[PDB]
């Protein structure tokens, strides 16, 4: 009936959502607040133990003079306020990014090889079957060869596991099924028919390192700490000597050859290593959600759970901490998973293309760019105009810029069946945005989204790329909030209304399809919503070893 | 060839174990048969596997080198390249590990050895590999007692002997019999039991590990005690120093 | 004029070609033919013609396992290859005369690109060549077939990868003998990140002309280093001379005598008795049945331990047919040699280190891989100044097929390109010639 | 009297130290060790809770056919299993990482020239207090400008503030003391004066981020955190525009012109940002230990002191987890600092040196190597052929080089005051030692050891560098255990013997020396002891946002 | 002179070499220059500017001829210099990596 974003006003303010007129400076400021109440006792206490002045409301501006919003949590009845958003405030947020992070992907298949015609021993379901079990010993950090080895606690690294997938059902059958990412058990049935079709007859390990490893470390280690263990129990299960020049082709091919990082390491100017989140490109973060598999009749769902998936890890995680930090960029984010507000602009667009061509049955061409991503973006403004509320609401201009245009791309990629169309799409919604209301948003918004139109069909050497492969480090895009989760929604988009089992990479879709994760990536925002409620436990935490 | 400096006993055996003219001293009989087994990379009647064609049917390119090198008689038939790997005690085991790497590429063609201070390997074709075992089994090389064949869990180089003057091994692969003082090899160096065990014949007694030792120990001679050997690794520590400056 | 030393120069056969050259004239500064093979290397592309097109038929780019479906695009690229190789050298020429070079190779499969060297005259680089060769193949296949604007930018990607979002060409179906300036280990390594393998391929497996071009990219980038600069110089350009350009014949005599039933160790004394016998090093003193060996020339001792070195290495691995061991044959070569003289090994000790770190990085769990993947770049095998990895290429280069990573595996396409190029094949025919031609230019 | 090490052997074995023989293969394997058996029962609670096998005392080959030793922490009464020595087993030894990674240093003098000279405002000790109790309540996360921002709960982030620090006496005492890293409290006489005259009028700030961001992020993350509340509190309390022009040169300032990383970035195999361990110099990790201040008297501690916080540093984490993982190094560092042995073979050196030369009285030359480090590594290596027990307790070759060539090393540093020809007796041990034994360390343990002697004094390119400013990058040293924490202590030795106040940087010395630090950096080695002991409480831990 | 080598505020005390650099810049930048040269005639170019307090250095383009990139510049000129200044004073071999360390900084660890 309404508009799906009327709950969401509802709960926050007095008035009804389209009046225009409100009372301010009368709320108590902070005081207002639960969670502000929280923080000011909480900085007293913490300023009194350490002997330095710390959280101090009287510091600065006086926050509050308008009403502090509560936000509901997209898809969920679940209402908090923006502090609990905050990723250094969500353990959800935090297990998120921990278990990519910790993730990498390591074929068996050269090692394999290396088995029957090096060394000249065979390798069957068994061999494999034993190896799995004593990979799982080693892997957390536990000893199989050397005499008068220290070890991890097991308790401190059981989130770590290695698993394994293959395309070959009579294969993965005669494997130990605790070892296995059951296929056909994760995925509706054309989903894996597709997938198993990708993968074959090939073999592939998902690994997992400590939690508590990746956090006193970094993406970087997961690769390494990986080889290093897989390493360990080929020379126990396949009976080398612990040691041969037969060692050093299993270390290139699991660090090398057969390895599939989460992300690719970054120049200079933003140095990293391997996973971590800016070398993390569209099309893999659109594969790590799970929503594809679980919500395939909703393409919108699953668009719009990846675009959750990238605003939190993207804009708050790594934007907001890695590449600046300090307060951060919470609702920069939230704008793209709260309030439902992007999930009617776009329910709508998927309505009218719906409508008036049919999913992936419009043209792919500019004559539907037009169309669909103008229309979208009208709807979109007109709501912030017609509610009052809405627009005080998302009252940064950022905010309603990447959700009008997020909209607006999804529905193009619905309608074309093709990411680069919505690419375009997104780009035409900010020009029209900003003459419409004069404004888009920050300083430094539009960076790439004038550089956009031009950059979205070139070709040439840093310029040309099919928006899947693009990601955080792709120049344009590597600095501002507001665009990438977006992009890898935009990404999802034509897959999902095709109704593809992947965007990207079907291995990294088979890997996150693990009921073994801490994090549940098949509901993301019923994640965010639980970390914000304070009920999420993730992993490495240190309490075993540090006093009561 | 000169091989090494010092004037002590050590000294006298470091340069006899690199010397491919100097006849070891042969000590037990082990049959083909219980080499095929301790190495444990086929069974005894089973044929070589191979990682490539027979050179013969291969079409090699035209190359001086390949013309003048002789291949040894694996490389010929394409056998795997596998290995044999000993630890030596720092009590008075008769080889160590640098002297086994250099008398190797010393005394043996197409070589790939490796030191470490634990354990000590040598890679090359299988069918050679056999051949070259054997020595290594037979001679003075080995000492049933102060030394090991063990392809894995080879801790022990530095450890307290047991009751019976035997190292450590975390897989007992080699057994002190105390009825006949001889020791038996139970299984095969990477620590799988043997169907029938090898005779690896008596260990030496205190006054022979003496005579026949390469490790310096201060209750033996001490390498400070041989100071021609220590004055050419300070004189090999100061040219390296200048030569990095300048030349 | 700088130096007085003068070399005799052979081919990989073992004859004289030259008599009494002067040193300066296998300089990588002076040698017109050193100076060629680097620009060529520079300025040379492989180009996958049919893996651009296999990759666009499955919508298979930007990387391992990565597909995106709904993208594919089926155009008869080699089918075609003629007329877009045509097309394409039109873009990366400046005029029609100069030394541009666009050769099809396989049936149009492939394609031999050579960036014309007007291009680097004013590049600070060598990245020129790739993205100059990709973006014409880029716009003359679009232009070929009439690529729409909207799935043009799949054609980018199964040219040129993942890039720029990579940092390298992730996926890419060009392929050069240099990496990209970013995965240098230092300033001025990038003629050191060539993989071992790539040299073996584009020599063919033969064993001395695979020595040659890895002592040549070696020690020239010693020279752009500035290691081979003042003091250093003339070790840098003996150390080229006799381990890389077998002069005096060392290195060949050294293995015809010791190949049959040699060993590293007879190698050893070998080299030894001829060091004696030529003057380079001579008794200084004598302890208790035991001669310390000196010298007035450690530059020319150094030079004459690294032929030995060389030759131990084609003695050692060339009679196992097998590669491994030249880690081996590296540390234990220069181990020997100290104790068996009293003078420091090859660079001082730095080639017995690299080996040390080498054979542990080819025998265990921690990295590195087999000798084909190492390089000068490496960090693993970096630390020797151009004395190590020529000795990985020989190794590998008399290899009969042990290697899991062999060049056939990693190498394929550098081997059916680069190897047409005469002067990458055979370079110490070329080496040797233009030493000739310059000899008394010095 | 007795060798150091004595009382530590006496615990671990029922032998006398003496003894040549001992009794295995009936201690009962694993079942000998309480760690052991905790580690097994966690081991079945794990696997039985999530699904899949984990630890397993009977996969692979049976530990604990020996003596499973306890350690005695050097210089402590503490004995622990080795176990409790590893990085992820221990809390202290990942806070310790956690404060070095989470600092950086930024002046203040630049900044202040931009507010007189561009701003045309004043800058007094009175506008600096007032700055930084600005930017003590935004470093954390919370704000100072904008309404409707959501803020990091204060007790998360209780750990992360800014203090300051300047050589000027009468400035730093009109600065609010709250704020004020007192050199004249923290530093002896004659050290305090060194530091003073070192920064002379200079004000530098110490900025602390929070250890929960560290975890969730990255080194790289903590110069651009600090930059973004710099900036926001440089606004607030000089009344700039919020975001003007001049705004862009505080950025520039703290993110580039006067930032002192802890670490460097790193090449592209190894690929990390700034603050991470491989980019730490020697000569900086020396002066992070803040033993030099408090042991000044007994340089044998504090160059000690150095080599255990560089040994777990370098070795368990930066080599043993962020470069491979598994298992890791835990011994081959624990080697390094404990059972009194390394102090044992380290005191015999100096009182040599001490006897013979006098302390930093020798000629800097190779007469003086070839006399210390000889005399020294023959001391070592014949308490190891003396004491079967020794040997047995160091089992590893590596480890027992590690430790020879360190107290080589460092007593020729302190007989020349020159950590050049210290380092040059650190090679020439391991060759002597090599002939000794016939053996060294594992397969790759003397790459830098070959080409150590000719590397020492050269001066090409990417060799020449005086080993203060050498670390884990300095291309021999890139790969292997056994030597880095080693190093950091020969570059301390000189400095220590000749007294200085610092071995590189003053700035790194003085940031340290800060009481509101987690770790306890004047007595390293107590804290790895605490926390080997569970009773070491870290930062960071997210208890709060989870459930109870 | 101060020994404040290898970044901002860094130092090493004890390692201070007192050389009268600029006033034998003449002699050092001679020498330096016979380094970076490849032959007498060719386009190298040494030139010394504020009484001797800094040089301008034209490295040959023979050498980048031969090279793959532009790195030759900096780091012939820093080890010509390095070389020069070693010889022109007589440093010893203890100290010349000082020297090395006030030219070219921290590389090869930075
Ligand atoms: C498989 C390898 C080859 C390789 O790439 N790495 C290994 C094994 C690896 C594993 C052993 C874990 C396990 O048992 O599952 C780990 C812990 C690294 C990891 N993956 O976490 C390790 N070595 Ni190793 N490794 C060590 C050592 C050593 C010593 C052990 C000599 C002895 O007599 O016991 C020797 C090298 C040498 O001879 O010098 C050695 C060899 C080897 N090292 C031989 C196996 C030897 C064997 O078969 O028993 N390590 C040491 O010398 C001390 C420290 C110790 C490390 C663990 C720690 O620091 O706590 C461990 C460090
Ligand atoms: C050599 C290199 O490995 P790769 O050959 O690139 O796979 C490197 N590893 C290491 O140096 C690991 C060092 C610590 C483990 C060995 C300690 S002795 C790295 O991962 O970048
Ligand atoms: O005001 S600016 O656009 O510079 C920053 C927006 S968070
Ligand atoms: O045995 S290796 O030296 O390769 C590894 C030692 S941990
Ligand atoms: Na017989
Ligand atoms: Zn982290």
């Amino acid at each position: 009936a309404d508009k799906l974003f009327i709950n969401a006003l509802k709960k926050k303010f007095e008035e009804s959502p389209e009046e225009k007129k409100t009372t301010f400076y009368t709320l108590g400021g902070w005081k207002q607040s639960e969670r502000k109440t929280e923080f000011v006792n909480a900085g007293k206490e913490v300023a009194a133990k350490r002997g330095i002045p710390q959280y101090n409301p009287d510091i600065g501006t006086p926050l509050g003079q308008r009403v502090l919003m509560p936000y509901q949590v997209s898809t969920t009845d679940t209402y908090v306020e923006g502090d609990d958003l905050h990723f250094v405030n969500n353990a959800a947020m935090q297990q998120m990014w921990d278990d990519i992070r910790r993730t990498v992907i390591v074929g068996l298949n050269h090692a394999h090889a290396v088995i029957e015609k090096r060394l000249g021993k065979e390798v069957t379901p068994e061999t494999i079957t034993h190896y799995l079990e004593t990979v799982n010993h080693a892997m957390p950090g536990a000893a199989v060869v050397q005499e008068h080895m220290v070890e991890t606690h097991p308790a401190l690294v059981a989130d770590s596991y290695v698993k394994v997938f293959t395309g070959n059902d009579e294969i993965a059958d005669e494997i130990d099924p605790a070892f296995v990412i059951d296929i056909n058990k994760q995925f509706p049935e054309d989903q894996a028919e597709t997938l198993k079709a990708e993968v074959g007859d090939g073999i592939w390990q998902v690994v997992r390192i400590p939690t508590i490893v990746s956090r006193t470390c970094d993406g970087a280690t997961t690769s390494r700490w990986s080889a290093m263990q897989i390493g360990m129990s080929m020379i126990s299960a396949y009976k080398q000597a612990a040691g041969e020049a037969a060692t050093g082709d299993f270390a290139y091919a699991a660090k090398h050859a057969e390895v599939i990082h989460m992300g690719t390491y970054l120049p200079v100017r933003r140095a990293r290593g391997e996973n971590e989140p800016g070398g993390v490109p569209f099309g893999y973060l659109a594969d790590i959600c799970q929503s594809s598999r679980v919500n395939y009749e909703d393409p919108v769902r699953v668009s719009l759970d990846v675009v959750a998936t990238g605003a939190m890890l993207y804009d708050q995680i790594w934007l907001g901490s890695y590449m600046s930090g300090g307060v951060g960029f919470t609702q920069y984010a939230t704008a793209a998973y709260t309030d439902n507000i992007l999930d009617d602009f776009t329910y709508f667009g998927k309505e009218y293309v719906e409508d008036k061509y049919g999913l992936c049955e419009a043209p792919n061409n500019m004559d539907t760019v037009l169309d669909v991503a103008t229309e979208v973006t009208f709807y979109g403004l007109e709501q912030y105009e017609e509610y009052p509320a809405l627009l005080e609401d998302q009252f940064g201009g950022s905010q309603r810029a990447a959700v009008v245009a997020a909209a607006a791309g999804c529905s193009t990629a619905f309608a074309t069946g093709n990411a680069q169309t919505g690419l375009s799409g997104w780009y035409l919604s900010m020009y029209l945005h900003k003459e419409q209301h004069s404004r888009l948003g920050f300083y430094g918004y539009d960076l790439q989204d004038q550089c956009g139109a031009s950059n979205v069909f070139s070709i040439r050497g840093d310029e040309g790329l099919p928006l899947e492969l693009r990601g955080p480090n792709y120049p344009n895009y590597a600095m501002n909030v507001g665009h990438q989760g977006e992009y890898a929604g935009i990404s999802q988009a034509p897959h999902a209304a095709r109704g593809d089992a992947f965007v990207f990479n079907p291995l990294v879709k088979i890997a996150f399809a693990d009921d073994n994760l801490v994090f549940d990536f098949t509901n993301v925002r019923g994640e965010f919503a639980k970390g914000a409620l304070r009920e999420f436990e993730p992993a490495g935490e240190r309490a075993l070893i540090t006093p009561a | 060839a000169q091989y090494y400096p010092g004037t002590t006993k050590v000294a006298q055996n470091r340069r006899n174990f690199c010397n491919p003219e100097y006849e070891l001293e042969k000590l037990r009989e082990i049959s083909d048969e219980d080499v095929v087994k301790i190495l444990g990379h086929r069974a005894p009647g089973e044929e070589y596997p191979s990682v490539h064609p027979p050179l013969e049917e291969m079409d090699e390119p035209e190359d001086a080198i390949r013309e003048m090198v002789e291949p040894i008689d694996g490389a010929k038939a394409g056998d795997r390249v596998r290995y044999i790997q000993f630890t030596d005690s720092m009590y008075f085991a008769p080889a160590q590990p640098y002297v086994r790497s250099r008398a190797y590429l010393c005394r043996y063609r197409g070589a790939d050895a490796g030191t470490l201070s634990g354990r000590q390997i040598i890679e090359t074709r299988e069918r050679d590999l056999e051949k070259i075992s054997k020595e290594l089994l037979e001679t003075e090389f080995f000492d049933p007692a102060r030394s090991g064949v063990r392809g894995k869990s080879v801790h022990g180089h530095s450890l307290r002997l047991d009751e019976d003057g035997m190292m450590f091994d975390m897989l007992r692969r080699q057994i002190y019999n105390k009825d006949t003082g001889r020791v038996e090899m139970v299984k095969n160096q990477i620590g799988d039991e043997l169907d029938e065990p090898v005779d690896l014949g008596e260990p030496l007694d205190e006054e022979t590990l003496m005579e026949k030792t390469t490790i310096y120990r201060v209750d033996g001679e001490a390498y400070r005690d041989d100071v021609e050997a220590v004055e050419i690794m300070q004189r090999i520590h100061v040219l390296r120093s200048q030569g990095g400056f300048n030349l | 004029a700088k130096f007085e030393d003068k070399v005799d120069l052979y081919d990989d056969r073992g004859n004289l070609v030259e008599e009494q050259v002067p040193l300066e004239a296998l300089s990588p500064l002076r040698n017109p033919a050193i100076k060629s093979i680097v620009q060529g290397i520079k300025r040379t592309v492989a180009v996958n013609l049919e893996g651009i097109e296999n990759a666009l038929k499955t919508a298979k780019v930007g990387g391992p396992a990565c597909k995106i479906m709904g993208r594919e695009l089926d155009l008869d690229i080699v089918g075609n290859a003629e007329s877009i190789a045509a097309a394409a050298k039109e873009m990366i020429q400046v005029t029609e005369d100069d030394d541009t070079n666009v050769e099809l190779l396989g049936g149009g499969k492939r394609a031999l690109v050579q960036v014309p060297s007007a291009r680097f005259d004013v590049a600070a680089e060598y990245s020129a060549a790739p993205l100059v060769t990709a973006t014409a193949f880029v716009q003359a296949i679009i232009n070929e077939f009439d690529v729409s604007m909207y799935d043009a930018n799949m054609v980018k990607a199964a040219v040129l990868g993942r890039y720029p979002q990579s940092v390298e060409y992730m996926g890419a179906n060009i392929a050069t003998m240099l990496d990209i300036p970013q995965k240098l280990e230092g300033p001025g390594y990038a003629l050191r990140n060539i993989m071992v393998n790539h040299v073996v391929a584009a020599t063919l497996k033969n064993t001395l002309q695979a020595a040659a071009l890895s002592t040549i990219l070696e020690q020239t980038a010693m020279f752009e280093m500035g290691d081979a600069v003042g003091a250093f110089e003339r070790m840098h350009l003996l150390g080229l001379a006799y381990q890389g350009m077998n002069a005096d014949n060392l290195v060949f005599d050294l293995v015809k005598a010791n190949g049959k039933e040699g060993t590293v160790g007879s190698v050893i004394a070998d080299l030894v008795e001829r060091a004696l016998e030529d003057g380079v090093i001579k008794v200084e003193k004598e302890l208790t049945d035991y001669k310390v060996y000196g010298t007035d020339d450690l530059a020319m001792w150094n030079a004459y331990a690294a032929a030995g070195l060389m030759a131990a290495t084609m003695v050692n691995q060339g009679a196992a047919r097998a590669a491994q061991g030249v880690s081996s044959t590296l540390l234990y070569y220069n181990d020997l040699i100290e104790f068996e003289t009293g003078l420091p090994s090859v660079d001082f000790g730095k080639v017995e280190g690299t080996a040390v770190g080498f054979s542990f990085f080819s025998h265990s769990i921690y990295g590195g891989g087999g000798p084909g993947i190492f390089n000068g770049n490496h960090i693993v095998t970096r630390h020797s100044k151009g004395f190590a990895i020529p000795c990985v290429a020989a190794a590998m280069a008399l290899d009969a097929g042990t290697q899991m990573f062999s060049p056939e595996a990693t190498s394929g396409l550098i081997k059916e390109v680069f190897s047409q190029v005469d002067e990458f094949r055979e370079p110490l025919k070329y080496v040797v010639e233009a030493a000739a031609e310059i000899k008394n230019e010095i």
